[PDB]
């Protein structure tokens, strides 16, 4: 019974740091896709501009 | 009736109990479930990352 519990804390503490790895995952793809868009609009303008 | 016998001087060998195993092990379940979830989403977002 006591080993279900130890577990129990180490599942939640395990998915405590596995979210904020989770947001800073996420606050790095939603900035390399800011990036990415903003780099493909601009050749895409240049090339229409040439 | 020998058998039954040996059974009960071995269950006065020994003892252990039961209060609330099953009732947790649903909760480790949910938190096992949503720990791989979250693995997965963490995974997904690398890869997308990289």
């Amino acid at each position: 019974m006591e080993e279900l519990s130890e577990g129990i804390k180490e599942l939640n503490d395990l998915l405590i740091q596995r979210k904020k790895t989770l947001d800073d995952l996420t606050a790095q793809q939603k900035n390399l896709q800011d990036t990415v868009t903003t780099f493909e609009t601009i050749i895409s303008e240049l090339y229409d501009v040439l | 009736q020998s058998n039954i016998s040996e059974l009960h001087k071995i269950l006065r060998k020994k003892g252990i109990s039961t209060e609330q195993f099953e009732l947790q092990n649903q909760e480790r379940e949910k938190l096992t479930r949503e720990l791989d979830k979250i693995n997965i989403q963490s995974d997904k977002l690398t890869s997308s990352i990289k």
